[PDB]
């Protein structure tokens, strides 16, 4: 139960893994707040 | 260390050692230099007037 | 309501916010400064403004700390001084020896609060650093080997001209001050960064080479190319 | 240390302005849920994310995959170069393939990290700097890299290979060039931080749910 | 070089107050202009205005 | 009193090396992600309490009581969002701890997130973690994918009506923007450039709003804290030294490796217990630096009774740091180590100050002529008032880390310097 490594999901990740993980994670985020302007250049 | 007749040097290839700097026009106690500077043609920075009055240096 | 603090033991009652360097400026002492310009925004990255406070183990940025209720300032200790004295070397370590081809001559900072506030012997006994020249148009001439990194073009384009053409390329030593491309910083108040540039890195372009500042007498008229009249 | 390489852009044939670069379809998908992590008036700080994203596409930056961050981004394209001269991880420079960096800080060096640059550089035929001529393989080195007490290391392409020895080193090359990709971390045995020897902790089960918890909580 | 009549043009007088040079400008019968000084006006200065949340103020480079 | 022999059942940091499974189920089968809600239900205060009776102190450099810390954050709002940052730019040379919590317990990460977010009314997390740590990163977003939908985190974060999000942020590579205010720079796409304080960023941190930065460790060992007591957490440890601490051990050591124990075990006993002992046997020891780059070495008197712990490691000239053990035995070359940290700092430097800037080009060149003797036994006392003029004229902490290391090698290895410089001059002067 202690031999193994347990770890080895990661030897499967592309360069897109991280950032489709961040697309899928997009809906179950909340609102953002807002500043009241587009931009601070605005 | 004899101070005598002033003159202008140049390098070993000829190009002119005065950058205009104009340190020996504030230094002088007499008031002897006139110095007037703008770029060269070559853009470097080098005299146009140099004149030392021999009736006004104190040598 | 006013607070008050004290200048070398001197009260001065200043309005909270007001900053040690100003609250020194209030009781009439200049406190030594490359980044600090009152048009422009606080920096506070060339550090020559540290100053000592009674019972403070630190030095603070004079330029960017406001001051507290009963705060003695200690404007000529001896941590202030060689606090400035630290900086210094390490500005004129890196800086060439170009003084006698300089444009900024006799009207330098560098040259001026060296003689004030600086040691008068070098330390450095390695080999300076060279930076490439960029172009920026006709009118300002740049010889970014002078440059000190006080990035008071890039806040005075940026806030004063609306133009963030300016910027800071890479980081550590080797960090230069640019475009980082072949642009030219073209507006109508561009004349300003050769104001502000507290070195020769920045000199007029049309004015080059032709005289030096002690030799010039100084009118004070006003302008008329336009109806401000400045 | 001179870096050797310049932090002003000179265009070129390869890089200039007009150089064909846009993000894919898929990509300004991503770049869309990058943008809504932030909150609104501070979409500035999509920057690293954003550029990151274009380096991950086109292998490398070119001033035009800069320019259309900062078009995409409303950012002017001063800051995007400043950020982009900042941080060491971005490419302003075709590189390799595969990017071998050796980590050479002191707790690496300790461990016979020279040893593995030496057989790397005998391995590929290049200095620490350059590039094979097949465009495939490029070495440089690296600070530390938090896998000190798997030293020595390397990193290839976001994959730490771990414990390396100089056969190890070049094993891992020869997979590379053969067309296999290698399985990343140490290459001694070991699985991960514990120790070689002997596992001098966590040896028991780890205790259940609510094991040790306070009175009322 | 540059030539000169005016015997005044380098004479230059230093003052500790507007009232003492207006009073040796008088006694001595020239003409005089008079300029207020011009001091810098107090400021507001804040570093942490650099970074606001919702102002103009906030910088995008340091 | 004694310290040290931590046991299994006591060590906060289970599934260290990887062995059991990582993921939701492994890390509920242990016991994170239990009466979270009830912690929730607790509130701000209580959870600040029981931070502050634990006598928690930052585990990621300078050792400040997190209790105080978020105290600080636990103002009254004013209009503007409030924001929890975790630190993991792991850049010190040395540190791989937050790496493994990273790796093998993201939902302790999270978990402790979500508390802290709570305890300083924090609406969002953002979790800066360096680039290279790819891999990492990407465990710890398959983590939070897990959390979100398992409802832990996210609306009603746990059932108890809080809404907390929780953000990865990756980085480049800065050493420099592992500090928090650089930190707080990189999140707002600027280049990672220190602020100066005030403002803190509590009062105006990342985006203008209330921010508190905390590290990996800490807001991991946060959850475990309030779920047990704190009397306990204080229990272990020295008086104001309290709770366990991951110790990476590494250099010249026979199995370099990363190991949990108690706050004030002795350096001697860690390293010949949990590591091997040095290579060739204690004897072999030279020096030890016992925080990272940053803090000063320490010969191997110092090394021979001293115990891993803050004040005792200040009272020694040092400092805790990191806890980065570093090794170096008696065939290696201390003037060239001290030589590669300081080009380490040298790279990593971002540039702001003229104080580090130029001064830490400057001590690179001079270390870089002692390693060689090319140098004079008058250029020592030069070296050490240029790097007492750079620590404290420094607007962030890495030109005071860039001259302590120097220090300690001035303090401790002098000798070997005027040695070095001897052999140099000899070499010459026969020509
Ligand atoms: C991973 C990491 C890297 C750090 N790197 C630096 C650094 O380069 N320079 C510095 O002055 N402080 C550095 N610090 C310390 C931070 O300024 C700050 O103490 C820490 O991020 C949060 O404090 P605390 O966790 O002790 O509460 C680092 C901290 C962490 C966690
Ligand atoms: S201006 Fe005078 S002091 Fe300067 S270089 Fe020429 S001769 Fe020498
Ligand atoms: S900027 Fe000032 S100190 Fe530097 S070379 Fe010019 S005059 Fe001399
Ligand atoms: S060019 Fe001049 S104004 Fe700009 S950062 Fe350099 S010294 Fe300052
Ligand atoms: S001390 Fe160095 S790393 Fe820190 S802000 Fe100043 S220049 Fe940057
Ligand atoms: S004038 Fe204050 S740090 Fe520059
Ligand atoms: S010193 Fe090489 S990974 Fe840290
Ligand atoms: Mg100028």
């Amino acid at each position: 139960d202690n031999s193994t490594y347990r770890n080895l999901q990661h030897h499967e990740y592309s360069t897109y893994t991280f950032l489709d993980l961040n697309v899928e994670l997009s809906k179950f985020r909340m609102p953002q707040p807002s500043s009241g302007r587009q931009s601070p250049r605005h | 260390r004899f101070r005598g007749e002033h003159a202008l040097r140049r390098y070993p290839s000829g190009e002119e050692r005065c950058i205009a700097c104009k340190l020996c026009e504030a230094v002088c106690p007499a008031q002897a230099i006139t110095i007037e500077a703008e770029p060269r043609a070559d853009g470097s920075r080098r005299t146009t007037r140099y004149d030392i009055d021999m009736t006004k240096c104190i040598y | 309501n006013l607070i008050e603090v004290f200048v070398d033991g001197q009260s001065v009652m200043v309005e909270p916010g007001t900053t040690v360097l100003q609250a020194c400026e209030k009781v009439g002492m200049q406190i030594p400064r490359f980044c600090y310009h009152e048009r422009l925004s606080v920096a506070g990255n060339c550090r020559m403004c540290l100053v000592e406070i009674e019972k403070a183990p630190k030095v603070v940025a004079a330029c960017a700390m406001p001051v507290m209720k009963g705060w003695n300032i200690l404007t000529n200790s001896e941590k202030s001084k060689k606090a400035r004295e630290g900086v210094m070397e390490f500005l004129l370590a890196n800086h060439p020896l170009d003084c006698p081809i300089c444009d900024q001559g006799g009207e330098c900072d560098l040259q001026d609060q060296s003689m004030m506030f600086g040691s008068d012997r070098s330390r450095f006994l390695e080999g300076k650093r060279a930076v490439e020249d960029k172009n920026i148009g006709p009118l300002v001439k740049t010889i970014m080997t002078r440059c000190i990194q006080c990035t008071r073009c890039i806040r005075f384009a940026s806030e004063i001209a609306g133009v963030d053409d300016l910027g800071t390329t890479g980081r550590g030593n080797d960090m230069q001050v640019g475009t980082y491309i072949e642009k030219m910083f073209m507006s109508e108040l561009s004349g300003n960064i050769i104001d502000i540039c507290p070195v020769g890195a920045l000199t007029s372009k049309p004015y080059a080479f032709t005289a030096r500042p002690w030799e010039t007498r100084k009118t004070e008229s006003i302008d008329v190319m336009d109806a401000v009249g400045s | 240390g001179a870096g050797g390489a310049l932090f002003v852009h000179r265009d070129t044939p390869e890089n200039n302005p007009d150089t064909p670069f846009d993000f894919t379809p898929e990509n300004y998908k991503r770049i869309e849920a990058i943008v809504k992590n932030y909150p609104e008036g501070h979409k500035a700080a999509a920057v690293l994310p954003v550029l990151d994203l274009a380096q991950r596409q086109n292998g490398w930056l070119p001033i035009s995959a800069m320019n259309k961050v900062a078009e995409i981004l409303q950012v002017p394209p001063m800051r995007v170069y400043e950020v982009a001269t900042f941080y060491t991880m971005y490419n302003r420079k075709p590189v390799g393939k595969y990017h071998i960096q050796v980590c050479t800080t002191t707790p690496c060096m300790l461990r016979n990290s020279d040893s593995i640059l030496e057989a790397i550089q005998k391995k590929l035929g290049i200095k620490v700097g350059e590039t094979t001529p097949d465009k495939l393989f490029t070495l440089i080195e690296v600070e530390c890299l938090g896998a000190c007490v798997n030293a020595p290391m390397v990193q290839i392409n976001d994959n730490y290979y771990e414990d390396l020895t100089p056969k190890d080193i070049e094993e891992i090359i020869d997979e590379l060039k053969a067309g296999k990709i290698p399985k990343p971390g140490p290459r001694s045995g070991r699985f991960s931080c514990e120790p070689a020897g002997g596992l001098t902790s966590l040896t028991e089960p780890p205790k259940g749910p609510g094991f040790g918890v306070q009175a009322g909580l | 070089w540059s030539s000169t009549a005016d015997p005044l043009s380098n004479l230059v007088l230093t003052f500790s107050t507007k009232e003492d040079a207006v009073a040796f400008a008088e006694k001595n019968g020239w003409s005089f202009d008079v300029e207020e000084r011009k001091v810098p006006k107090p400021k507001s200065k804040s570093y942490g205005a650099n970074f606001s949340w919702n102002k103009r103020t906030r910088v995008s480079t340091k | 009193t004694s310290f040290g022999s931590l046991k299994d059942e006591d060590r906060i940091f289970t599934n260290l090396y990887g062995r059991h499974d990582w993921r939701l189920k492994g890390a509920q089968s242990r016991g994170d992600w239990y009466k979270t809600k009830e912690i929730l239900l607790k509130g701000p205060d209580w959870i600040l309490g029981e931070v502050k009776t634990s006598g928690l102190r930052g585990r990621g450099g300078a050792g400040f009581p997190t209790g105080l810390k978020w105290s600080f954050m636990n103002k009254p709002s004013d209009g503007r969002p409030k924001y929890l940052v975790v630190n993991a730019d792991e850049g010190e040379p040395g540190t791989c701890k937050d790496r493994e919590i990273i790796r093998h317990d993201p939902h302790k990460l999270v978990e402790g997130c979500l508390v802290g977010g709570r305890a300083m009314g924090a609406r969002a997390a953002y979790i800066y973690i360096r680039g290279e740590f790819y891999n990492e990163a990407s465990n710890l977003q398959v983590a939070i994918r897990e959390a979100y939908e398992a409802g832990l985190i996210g609306k009603n974060a746990c059932g108890s009506g809080y809404d907390f999000d929780v953000f990865v942020v990756r980085g480049a590579g800065a050493y420099i923007c592992g500090e928090e205010t650089a930190l707080i720079e990189s999140i707002e796409g600027k280049q990672g450039k220190p602020r100066l304080k005030p403002p803190f960023p509590a009062d105006v941190g990342v985006f203008g709003c209330p921010t508190t930065v905390a590290n990996v460790e800490t807001v991991a060992v946060s959850p475990t804290i309030c779920r047990r007591g704190g009397a306990w957490f204080a229990s272990f440890g020295r008086e104001r030294n309290s709770g366990t601490k991951l110790f990476n051990i590494s250099g010249h050591v026979n199995h370099p490796c990363t190991v949990e124990e108690e706050m004030s075990v002795p350096l001697k006993e860690l390293i010949e217990k949990h590591a091997g002992g040095v290579i060739g046997g204690w004897d072999n020891l030279l020096a030890v630096i016992p925080g990272g780059s940053s803090t000063p070495l320490i010969p191997k008197s110092v090394c021979e009774t001293v115990l891993m712990d803050f004040d005792a490691l200040v009272q020694a000239q040092t400092g805790l740091g990191t806890a980065a053990v570093i090794v170096m035995d008696r065939s290696t070359d201390i003037v060239k180590a001290i030589a590669r940290l300081i080009e380490f700092y040298k790279h990593e430097s971002c540039g702001q100050c003229t104080p580090c800037r130029e001064g830490v080009d400057w001590m690179n060149k001079v270390m870089a002529r002692f390693v060689k003797g090319d140098a004079r036994p008058a250029e020592i006392d030069s070296l050490w008032e240029i790097s007492k003029q750079i620590e404290g004229h420094t607007i962030c902490a890495l030109g005071d880390g860039a001259a302590w290391p120097v220090q300690g090698l001035i303090r401790h290895f002098r000798p070997e310097l005027e040695e070095r410089m001897q052999q140099f001059a000899l070499q010459h002067q026969a020509r």
